[PDB]
């Protein structure tokens, strides 16, 4: 992976021309198509800023990462991590939302009839979204698990965010109880 | 209000394109507007149709999996939020249930619509009544079914 | 002077008075324009004031950390008797600065806002919503973080 | 040079110590530099981290001869006994998964190995600068804690995280079940 | 009167003030709900005669 190809002044001509198809068009930077963030990546994130106003990497994947969008948004960053190991160069995520303008709005609204996260239209389609959350819950579990025997075994860096992270989840405690709700129903059903 | 056209040309009118495009599809005229139709016709164009194929994977992407969508379906509301909304909702059935109480003493022929609105109470007193409970009730139940749960997933 | 005044972390008020009474108290200096702290005239009465000042600090450093308190054991804390202690804290809470609930029987001071079980179970559901936003999160470092095994 | 890493570490481990912002005594011991190169005053520099970590003041007294060497650690005593005993309660409190990170005064008291009294006013301290949260309860005498700081890096701690994250893993896999299985004729 | 909202304890001699209590919400708008029915099921009985 430390030979592929780029054509570096491709992204420079692009730039102007996207402009007259629309206003909100210019060089942001540049999309990786996955499956891992890699070592080789670094050296064209560094190319790109020159290019680019600053640049952003996304890694829009055909597939998703946990369940809901293939997207994931990067900054490189630099911090030291200490188990034995020095400074490491990293790329920090940050989190993506989904949004768009009213043109695209318009067509997906009227070809989706899909049954999606949750559409709602009864209680029942609730249900649907309560499963997908908590299945989501579960691919997450698998990553870290793996990763944790990784970091005691190699003694791969530790970065500080990780392990505050999931310490965070445990320390806060669940307390759940009292619940409950109207039953007015019964006289309206039965007087229909 | 897209359509997909073809242009007529003085040479395209005297060889009979127009008909020719109609042949090996589904046909398509257009609609907007009463000049724009005439006019078009004649001078501007001939129209053939537009049909859409969108795969799968397209479908996927259309959807907008998106994570936080459906985190929420489990993430628990405030016990006094429900209990206080539970309250809110009551209100709304009272004024209902004047109306309500009017319409129930004859409905003795048929059409539960019309013998509500006659004995008063605007189109349905019990449907507005019933889906001031639903509201409620689902976000409760869901709540519930949740809460009970996380805790035990947790801990 | 400037230290302990500066933490919420205790004292205890008789430590202070000695401590600050050898090198603060004295307030020597050149200028006329000032001399004040506790050599001048009004100054033995800012001093005299200043047992209140510290006592009142201590009952907020309290409020937050503790949400119940047993009533002897604030006492000690505060450097005030059992009697002045439930007095001083009534004065505190009608002024409103802190609240507490008194018992006159030596029993306990709540900081608490008013006890219900469904108190409880409100703060937990804020809590949850947090928990997951951080979870989603954390997903994404662990793809980058195990593609590498030469920085090691 | 050999001798300089000699000079600086000793410091090093001293300033460790007298930390309020230390929770990377783990890390000292994982960092070759300690433990690899001893020295007379090594031996007892890497003994006395040990004992913080455990957090017991039985570990930690023997090693006394040390205090008087340096007037680091002899001046602020103080922060000394407040460092282990605060340390030992975060390990307690991680020890135990998400069921209780309530521990009582009495408890906090055995493995700090210091009066039940002079306990509640340390862990006061500790709520009061912020390195800890949560509540205290005296009349039930249970610090409750709500929060809890990033702990020592050492593999036994790597381990503690698996615990929980293992069985997390089963719990949500019967649970995801039972919300498939209520009205399962319509999701649509 | 109810011009401070507490109790007066004359047996042990002590004066208690109603602290708050979880919520009253709940059963009130059970109440409310449960009213509402009685009158209605006057009005359902009537109608109802015509079948048997």
């Amino acid at each position: 992976d430390s030979v592929w190809f780029l054509d570096h002044d491709y992204l420079e001509n692009m730039y102007g021309m996207f402009k007259k198809v629309n206003a909100r068009e210019r060089i942001v930077g540049w999309y990786h198509t996955g499956p891992k963030l890699h070592k080789n990546d670094i050296a064209i994130n560094e190319l790109m800023k020159r290019y680019c106003p600053n640049s952003v990497l996304v890694i829009i994947d055909v597939k998703p990462k946990d369940l809901g969008l293939p997207t994931e948004a990067y900054i490189s960053v630099e911090e030291v991590h200490d188990d034995g190991t020095p400074t490491s160069k990293t790329f920090e995520h940050v989190t993506s939302e989904i949004g768009a303008e009213e043109a695209e709005e318009v067509g997906v609204e009227h070809l989706l009839r899909d049954i999606k996260d949750t559409t709602v239209g009864t209680l029942s389609q609730r249900i649907t979204n309560q499963v997908h959350g908590l299945k989501g819950l579960n691919s997450k579990l698998l990553d870290i698990r793996t990763y944790l025997e990784k970091v005691a075994s190699g003694k791969l860096p530790i970065n500080h965010h990780i392990i505050y992270q999931l310490q965070d989840v445990f320390n806060l405690l669940p307390d759940a109880s009292l619940q409950e709700f109207v039953k007015a129903f019964y006289l309206k059903t039965n007087d229909q | 209000v897209i359509d997909a056209f073809r242009l007529i040309n003085a040479n395209m009118m005297v060889l009979g394109h127009e008909p020719r495009q109609t042949t090996s599809n589904l046909g398509h005229l257009n609609k907007p507007s009463i000049q724009a139709l005439i006019h078009g016709l004649n001078r501007h164009y001939y129209s053939i149709t537009i049909n859409y194929r969108k795969n799968e994977l397209e479908q996927k992407m259309l959807l907008n999996l998106h994570k936080k969508s459906w985190m929420e379906g489990l993430t628990l509301q405030d016990y006094s939020e429900h209990c206080k909304h539970n309250e809110s909702v009551v209100k709304e059935m009272l004024e209902l249930a004047k109306n309500y109480n009017k319409a129930v003493e004859e409905e003795d022929k048929m059409t539960p619509e019309q013998l509500a609105i006659k004995n008063v109470g605007k189109q349905d007193p019990k449907r507005h009544l019933e889906e001031h409970v639903d509201v409620l009730m689902t976000s409760n139940i869901v709540q519930c079914l949740a809460a009970m749960l996380d805790t035990v997933v947790f801990k | 002077l400037l230290k302990l005044f500066t933490t919420m972390e205790l004292m205890r008020w008789s430590t202070l008075v000695e401590d600050y009474g050898v090198e603060l108290r004295k307030g020597s200096s050149e200028t006329p324009a000032t001399d004040v702290f506790s050599s001048t005239e009004e100054g033995e009465k800012r001093w005299k004031d200043l047992k209140n000042r510290v006592v009142e600090h201590n009952i907020r450093i309290m409020a937050k950390y503790y949400t119940r308190i047993t009533m002897k054991r604030m006492a000690q804390l505060l450097d005030l008797s059992v009697d002045e202690s439930e007095a001083f804290l009534s004065n505190l809470v009608v002024n409103k600065t802190i609240f507490a609930k008194v018992d006159r029987l030596a029993g306990v001071i709540n900081f608490q806002r008013p006890k219900d079980p469904n108190n409880l179970l409100n703060d937990w559901s804020q809590k949850l919503n947090s928990l997951m936003s951080l979870v989603n999160k954390t997903t994404h470092l662990i793809a980058k973080e195990e593609m590498i095994h030469n920085l090691q | 040079p050999v001798s300089e890493q000699q000079e600086r570490a000793f410091t090093l481990g001293l300033a460790g110590l007298l930390g309020e912002g230390v929770f990377n005594f783990g890390e000292l011991l994982m960092h070759p530099v300690l433990e690899s190169l001893r020295n007379t005053d090594r031996q007892w520099l890497i003994d006395t981290l040990y004992a913080f970590n455990s957090g017991d003041v039985d570990r930690f007294q023997t090693l006394k001869s040390a205090w008087g060497q340096q007037p680091d650690l002899a001046a602020n005593e103080a922060q000394l006994l407040r460092k282990i005993q605060l340390l030992c309660l975060m390990e307690m409190t991680f020890t135990r998964p998400a069921n209780h990170r309530q521990l009582t005064f009495e408890e906090i008291a055995k493995s700090a190995k210091i009066t039940v009294n002079k306990v509640e006013l340390l862990v006061m301290k500790a709520l009061s600068v912020g390195l800890v949260r949560g509540s205290i309860d005296e009349v039930d005498k249970r610090v409750h804690m709500t929060w809890v700081q990033p702990r020592v890096l050492d593999l036994q701690q790597i381990k503690g995280m698996k615990d929980r994250l293992e069985l997390w893993c089963t719990d949500v896999k019967s649970m995801e079940l039972l919300v498939e299985h209520q009205a399962q004729d319509i999701l649509t | 009167d109810k011009k401070f909202h507490g109790i007066l304890d004359q047996g042990e001699g002590v004066l208690i003030i109603f602290d708050e209590p979880p919520v009253d919400k709940t059963y009130e708008a059970a109440l409310e709900t449960i009213q509402n029915m009685s009158k209605v099921v006057d009005s359902l009985y009537n109608k109802a005669k015509k079948l048997t």
